[PDB]
């Protein structure tokens, strides 16, 4: 029994409208919305026993729920506030006690969007010294100059995502730690055998999915509108 | 709150066992579930306990529930790096959809991986596009080594990070340093850190 | 010989936020327990109301009921939300649960539920079911209730085992009250009938226990077929009241008598002459 | 919705000047919310005791009110009942005959 959520990540402004959607094709009557904040267990916001039913949970204030069909249950923040920065989880179930949880949605509500900036991405190729010392080859990806810190960094070899041999910094670091809205950097490593990196048919790519403005958000600065987007960098293996 | 977990957090070494506790005041107490949540990911159910005095097992995980004491323990045997996660206790107050779930705030577990054959080194890596830009990669040090932030605020140094090359059964720590400053070279990038004596600095 | 033990619950839900649940318990026509909504605990209304249960067994049973009462209240409120807008407040729910005790170790247990004054649901065997004539929308509540395996096991135990065992002990402990004999006292009076010319005589009989009694208007040895017994009405002291009326012609009152037979009199009938 | 029946009767043979108990038995009503008053000469008697409300096999509610009273030549006694099934309160007078 599966449950999906959209979007997976969202940056919004105070006073804006945000809709979080949950879909399930299990024909479950019952669906539930929670938020998870550090220092607390998941807390129930709203729930629903069927199309047209919405019921207040433990912390409903500032949210409206909508159940237009059996499949879809939405959480609507009419006037988003910074206190709604959270991870939101949807679940569904039938008459049994089990709740089947979705993957979560990360929401950040900023006071203002003026500092929002996408990353630059650079790929650093393995050292010949590492190769001769270890028979291994470490690629480093660096995402820089971005704000806020809502990015997903992933590694791709020949168009398929790789997880083995990867480690990405658990959080971005501030570029100007003394400043109010510092930009961020994030690094990641992909380590492969020297022969894999030496093969010129292997195409390596580091991808950063950046979450920023939507098409609908107003933008009054001269620079390009910092919309949600992918930035990547790539290199081919070589002898 | 109605569901409390202990410890709040703990650090163990690979291969050690650990025990996580859940105590609750929820009434009635129909069942208790343990979830594993990896950082920034979702909830993965490990076990559900339903009886007055219950025991369950699932691979390296085992659990107990005593409803009289309103107490459950989750045991992880022979911890592995991938056990690093938050573990969450949830008590359901009905045997049906009329129930509410009462969530604990979680226990954070960190498992320190065993580095089998350390080979600490600092390598220089060059940008694929602009030959002039570079980073310094401090790698292959054992988990006893600590990586410090730079003294210079225009030098960037990441926290350490362990990767797992699964098909070779090989793990390695690394940290990355970079800068624009004219004084910056890899020989000097990790000087603010106590690094191993035998650290390889290639020519 | 046969006694029915009845636990009677009455729950009123006025709206989403206000409700109360009150219960009374009967063994035959004697009250053994009361549980007011204002009370945390079940009250004994006889010295013998704990039956043969130890204090530990009674505490455990009471605790189960204390959890039930709170849980039942939330469950109804959630079921209302679930079936909305089909059903709405106000809501009246009554439960009648217990066992009838037969000779030997024979008994039959029951748990019947009424909604807005109509019997719609029972527990039977291992699950909840609707009964004939109940509305279809109840199939969802029944499905939800029957998902709860823990409640099913507990109710099975209560009906199959706990009820008959408890009641066997109650019957022993309460024997002297259950077997009490209290004597009727009778008195006569008269009113004008629905028709002019007629009068209606009344033979009042009060204070008798147990319930079975015989009352007849009589002319010497001839039973007056016109005698109309009213309903058994309770007195406040757990005795009964009954009246037997007879419509007659004004003038014919002389010679009529009211005769009362009851187990407590030992064959010494009451005979009251007009 | 079901309309309350009201029956008013003494515990003992009524004798003028002798203390007695007057009963008011209210039956056949639904829903269970009800207000019952026993009256002497139309004024509310203060010390009126009520049994716990219960219900019969047919699911209709019943309850017994009772109070001490001393009947006389001149004093009237009644039971007054207010229930949603009736637009007006219903009053049944004790008639000793
Ligand atoms: C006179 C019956 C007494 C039997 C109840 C004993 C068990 C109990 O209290 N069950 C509770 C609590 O159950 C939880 O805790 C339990 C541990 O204590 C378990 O772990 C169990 O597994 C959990 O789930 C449970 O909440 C019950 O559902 C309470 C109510 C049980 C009686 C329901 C009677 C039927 C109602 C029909 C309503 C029909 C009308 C209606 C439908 C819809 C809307 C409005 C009206
Ligand atoms: C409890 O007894 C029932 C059968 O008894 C009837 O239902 C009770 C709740 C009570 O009202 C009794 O007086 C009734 O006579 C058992 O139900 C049977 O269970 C078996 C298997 O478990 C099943 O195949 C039958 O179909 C059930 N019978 C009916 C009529 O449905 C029940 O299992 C008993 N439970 C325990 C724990 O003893
Ligand atoms: C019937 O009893 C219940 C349970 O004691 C009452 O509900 C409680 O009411 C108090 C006072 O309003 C609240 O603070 C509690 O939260 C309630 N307890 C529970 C367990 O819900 C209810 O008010 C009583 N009903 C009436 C009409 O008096
Ligand atoms: C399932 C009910 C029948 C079996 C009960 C056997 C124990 C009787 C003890 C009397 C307690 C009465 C409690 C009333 C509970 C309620 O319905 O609210
Ligand atoms: C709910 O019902 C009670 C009792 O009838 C009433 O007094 C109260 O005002 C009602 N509450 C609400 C919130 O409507």
């Amino acid at each position: 029994a599966a449950v999906t959520q959209s979007p997976r990540n969202k940056v919004a402004v105070t006073g804006g409208k945000v809709t979080l959607s949950c879909n399930q094709t299990n024909n479950h009557n019952n669906m539930y919305w929670y938020r998870q904040d550090t220092g607390h267990g998941l807390r129930l916001i709203h729930y629903s026993y069927g199309a047209g039913s919405t019921e207040k949970g433990d912390i409903p204030d500032g949210y409206k729920a909508s159940r237009p069909s059996q499949e879809n249950f939405s959480l609507i923040l009419e006037l988003a506030t910074p206190s709604q920065t959270s991870v939101y989880f949807c679940a569904s179930g039938d008459e049994g006690y089990t709740q089947y949880f979705g993957p979560g949605t990360r929401l950040l509500v900023l006071e203002d969007l003026r500092n929002v900036t996408p990353p630059k991405v650079s790929l650093f190729e393995p050292s010949k010294a590492e190769i001769s010392h270890t028979q291994k080859a470490t690629l480093v990806c660096l995402a820089t100059g971005f704000y806020p810190d809502h990015v997903e960094l992933s590694w791709w070899v020949n168009g398929k995502e790789v997880h083995s041999g990867v480690c990405t910094d658990p959080q971005p670091l501030k570029e100007q730690p003394a400043l109010n809205d510092s930009r961020y950097s994030l690094s990641s490593r992909l380590r492969v055998s020297a022969t894999f990196w030496q093969n010129p048919r292997n195409h390596f790519r580091c991808q950063v999915q950046f979450y920023g403005l939507s098409e609908n958000d107003e933008w009054t600065q001269d620079r390009a509108k910092p919309v949600t987007q992918i930035v990547s960098a790539e290199a081919w293996g070589r002898a | 709150t109605q569901v409390e977990q202990s410890p709040q957090s703990l650090v163990v070494r690979q291969g050690e066992n650990c025990v996580l506790q859940c105590n609750y005041s929820v009434t009635p107490d129909n069942h208790l579930r343990w979830f594993k949540q990896d950082t920034g990911k979702g909830l993965v159910s490990l076990t559900v306990l339903v009886d007055q005095k219950d025991k369950t097992s699932n691979g390296r995980y085992s659990a107990t529930l005593d409803k009289d004491a309103k107490h459950s323990t989750l045991h992880i045997t022979a911890t592995l790096l991938d056990d690093t996660a938050t573990y969450i206790c949830v008590v359901g107050d009905r045997g049906s959809a009329l129930g509410r779930l009462h969530f604990g705030a979680g226990t954070q577990l960190i498992v320190i991986p065993d580095i089998q054959n350390p080979d600490p080194a600092v390598y220089q890596l060059r940008d694929s596009k602009s030959s002039d830009k570079s980073v310094c990669l401090f790698t292959d040090f054992d988990s006893q080594t600590n990586v410090s932030q730079s003294k210079d605020s225009d030098v960037y140094i990441t926290d350490k990070c362990v990767l797992d090359m699964r098909s070779m059964d090989f793990k390695s720590n690394s940290a990355v340093a970079w800068s624009n400053k004219s004084d910056f070279a890899c020989a000097n990038a990790f000087n603010n850190s106590i690094i191993p004596e035998d650290t390889f600095f290639p020519s | 010989k046969n006694y029915t033990f009845r636990c009677l619950q009455m729950s009123s839900f006025a709206n989403r936020s206000w409700s109360r649940t009150d219960s009374v318990v009967w063994l035959g026509d004697l009250q053994t327990h009361r549980w007011s909504n204002d009370s945390a605990t079940i009250s004994f209304t006889k010295p013998w109301s704990q039956g043969k249960l130890s204090n530990q067994q009674w505490e455990k049973l009471q605790h189960m009921f204390q959890v039930y009462r709170v849980s039942f209240t939330r469950d109804i409120q959630e079921l209302v939300k679930m079936m909305s807008p089909k059903e709405d407040y106000p809501i009246e729910i009554q439960l009648s649960a217990g066992c009838e005790m037969y000779p030997g170790n024979a008994s039959e247990s029951f748990l019947h539920v009424a909604f807005q004054g109509k019997y719609v649901v029972r527990f039977w065997g291992t699950s909840w079911q609707t009964v004939p004539g109940a509305p279809s929308w109840l199939d969802l509540p029944i499905k939800v209730l029957n998902a709860d395996q823990g409640t099913s096991a507990t109710v099975q135990m209560l009906l199959n085992d706990t009820c008959p065992l408890f009641v066997r002990g109650l019957l022993e402990a309460g024997k002297s009250d259950l077997e009490k004999q209290e004597k009727p006292v009778a008195w006569l009076s008269s009113v004008p009938s629905s028709a002019h010319g007629h009068r209606q005589l009344v033979c009042h009989v009060s204070g008798f226990y147990p319930k079975p009694v015989w009352v007849m208007w009589m002319r010497g040895d001839q039973e007056q077929q016109g005698t109309h017994r009213g309903d058994f009405l309770p007195n406040a002291d757990e005795t009964w009241y009954l009246q037997a009326t007879l419509d007659v012609e004004a003038g014919e009152e002389a010679g009529l008598a009211c005769r009362v037979k009851h187990s407590s009199l030992g064959g010494q009938d009451i005979i009251l002459y007009w | 919705q079901k309309t309350p029946q009201i029956q008013v009767y003494s515990r003992h043979p009524p004798e003028n000047g002798k203390p007695n108990i007057l009963n008011c038995y209210v039956t056949q009503f639904h829903p269970p919310h009800i207000e019952i008053q026993m009256l002497k000469n139309g004024k509310k008697i203060p010390k009126v005791e009520m049994s716990d409300m219960s219900f019969s096999k047919d699911w209709s509610f019943y309850i017994l009110a009772h109070t001490e009273f001393t009947p006389t030549e001149t004093d009237t006694y009644a039971c007054r009942v207010k229930h949603a099934s009736m637009a007006e309160p219903k009053t049944v007078y004790w008639d000793r005959d």
